[PDB]
């Protein structure tokens, strides 16, 4: 919960390593993901980890390779964004669910709850 | 061929092969599909396949009713294949992301697994006692042999699917996404040659007629056996000598002797399930282990996770060694092994199995410096003496227990029996998750507390089948 994230503008082929802290309740006890929203579209999925960290999915995109990584003591995940392109020039999210038994698909807006405010990553 | 064995049995052991081959093939990407196809929540996708495992396990029971209660068996397998392949047909289905999305998948892989368990437990023991049939009562040993090779067919059919499964969802592409269709689909082709096959020897069977409705004969039994004794206030002669004896006013004796004989029987497998879920942690536990250990061998690499499948080629190994050389040796003298002293010299076995992995543990742990490499770093070797003597311990308990449930099952409801023993596992693999979640325990002193568990189990087996009464 109270999830927050930093990052900023980087080189044509360069790379970026986001940042999101959560300040609530623990976060081994949350699945969270990342979204993407370019100016004038429509929130994107990026990628997403698993409580435990132990199942990850990205993207069809992905562009470049990314990856995302969590670790449960303080709270805080890590994405490693590594091949970025003048493209994907967009505010990256950070959201997490509550673990529960659902069936909505872990890579999809409705699948999580609260959505932390997004980075201005540009190239 | 020559003589004491049907040719039938060759579409009995062939279909089992297939049926093990498909089942594996299919459950081995199961979770993958939950996760990187349907997009489930970790949570969802493990009790998803925690949930259809205890179906498939628990599945049986209604399989052997059938059977034995109506429609007999070779018309039950017939069926129930028919509804395997029905739900592997809906699961293959449901993998096609052509059609529909999100709801159709969902509601399709559902509803072919709930139809494959089904098809399962009904194909698991009514197979076994069909195999069974085919020998006459006074062959009693032919029949050891031919559930030996029914257990090393199981045992092959797992291993292939395991050195087969990868290939069919390695880099192929269905439609523009990773083929799932095919990693569902060629399971269900060898489900239908495996009923293909099994049908084919329609001719040569010895169908046996079921006995009538003999479980509810025998819950009727039962009932009136328990409701007699309730004299409150009188009684003189409720029931003596046994507690099913005056349940005589109906039921005539052939059928007390058979609920008798099942009574006995259930009695005795009683603390089976403890004993299947202390013999069940050792394929995550041993890993660990692994992972802490050298595993380059000099030759060839060796990862922790591929040491998992030195138990089914030991188990193919060892019996075919059992059968033809171990138990002919102890023949020779006049030691007697009487099938149930197999099983707890099994369940001993498995004990020291898992005492030389505490201590092989414990060797880990002494690790001390001369990248810095440790001196006592073992090697992914001295994982093989409690790999040789918990797949001994299989052999010896699995193989002489499917045998010692249909020689000692009335002929109205052998395959009752059969699915009696199958019942343990399905108890016991639920143990097994009641128990996963608490661990709190050294690796070492876990093992420790496995071994002396499972030697308080095979006491109490061993004392209880010291008063058995075997049937006759
Ligand atoms: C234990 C046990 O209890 N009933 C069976 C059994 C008996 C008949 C048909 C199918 C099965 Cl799985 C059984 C058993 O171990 N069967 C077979 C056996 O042994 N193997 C299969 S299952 C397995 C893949 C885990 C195991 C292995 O390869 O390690």
């Amino acid at each position: 919960q109270l999830v927050e994230s930093g990052g900023g503008l980087v080189q044509p082929g360069g790379s970026l390593r986001l940042l999101c802290v959560a300040s609530g309740r623990p976060f081994n006890d949350y699945d969270m993901g990342w979204f993407r929203q370019a100016p004038g579209k429509e929130r994107e999925f990026v990628a997403s980890i698993s409580w435990s960290g132990r199942v990850t999915d990205y993207s069809d995109s992905m562009k470049g390779r990314c990856t995302v990584s969590r670790d449960n003591a303080k709270g805080t995940m890590f994405l490693q964004m590594s091949n970025l392109v003048p493209r994907d020039t967009a505010v990256y999210y950070c959201a997490a669910a509550r673990r529960r038994w659902t069936f909505k698909a872990t890579n999809t807006e409705e699948f999580y709850e609260t959505w932390g405010q997004g980075t201005q990553v540009t190239v | 061929f020559g003589s004491s064995y049907p040719v039938s049995i060759a579409f009995i052991v062939v279909n089992e092969f297939c049926e093990r081959f498909s089942y594996y093939g299919m459950k081995a990407v199961l979770t993958l599909y939950f996760l990187y196809f349907l997009h489930w929540n970790e949570d969802t996708s493990t009790s998803v396949y925690h949930a259809f495992s205890s179906l498939c396990y628990f599945t049986p029971i209604l399989g052997a009713a059938i059977a034995d209660s109506w429609l007999g068996k070779f018309k039950t397998i017939i069926y129930l294949s028919l509804v395997y392949v029905l739900g592997h047909v809906f699961k293959s289905l449901g993998a096609i992301p052509i059609l529909g999305g999100k709801m159709l998948h969902t509601i399709l892989s559902l509803v072919g697994l709930s139809l494959i368990a089904l098809g399962t437990g009904g194909i698991k023991p009514c197979v076994a006692a069909f195999g069974g049939d085919q020998f006459e009562e006074e062959h009693a040993e032919a029949r050891t042999r031919y559930f030996s090779v029914f257990y090393l067919a199981i045992n092959a059919g797992s291993l292939i699917s395991t050195f087969i499964t990868p290939m069919l969802r390695g880099d192929v592409k269905c439609f523009g996404q990773d083929c799932y269709a095919l990693a569902f689909g060629v399971p269900g082709l060898l489900m239908v040659l495996a009923l293909v096959v099994f049908a084919m020897g329609s001719k040569m069977y010895r169908k046996p007629p079921p006995e009538g409705n003999i479980v509810a004969q025998v819950i009727k039994c039962i009932w009136f056996a328990l409701c007699n004794r309730f004299r409150n206030r009188s009684g003189d002669l409720p029931k003596r000598q046994h507690w099913l004896d005056w349940a005589a006013e109906k039921y005539p004796k052939h059928l007390i002797a058979d609920v008798k004989a099942l009574t006995r029987v259930l009695f005795l497998y009683i603390p089976l399930p403890m004993f299947w879920a202390l013999l069940d942690q050792q394929g995550s536990r041993w890993t660990l282990q692994a992972n802490k250990m050298n595993g380059d061998l000099g030759f060839f690499v060796l990862q922790p996770d591929q040491m998992q499948v030195l138990n089914p080629f030991l188990v193919l190994i060892f019996i075919p060694l059992f059968d033809l050389v171990i138990y002919r040796l102890i023949s020779k003298c006049r030691i007697n092994f009487s099938s149930l002293r197999k099983m707890a010299v099994g369940m001993i076995l498995a004990c020291l199995a898992f005492a030389v992995a505490a201590l092989v543990e414990t060797k880990i742990n002494g690790m001390i410096h001369p990248e810095d490499i440790p001196v006592n770093k073992l090697s992914i070797a001295w994982q093989l003496p409690q790999y040789v003597l918990v797949t001994a311990a299989e052999v010896m308990f699995s193989v002489t227990g499917l045998e010692f449930s249909y020689s000692q099952a009335p002929s109205s409801m052998k395959s009752v029996l059969q699915a009696a023993w199958l019942l343990t596992v399905a108890v016991g693999n639920i143990i097994v998750l009641v128990v996963a979640q608490f661990s709190g325990l050294a690796q070492w002193a876990e093992f420790v507390l496995f071994s002396c568990l499972l030697l308080v189990v095979c006491l109490i087996f061993s004392v209880m089948a010291y008063y058995y009464v075997p049937l006759k």
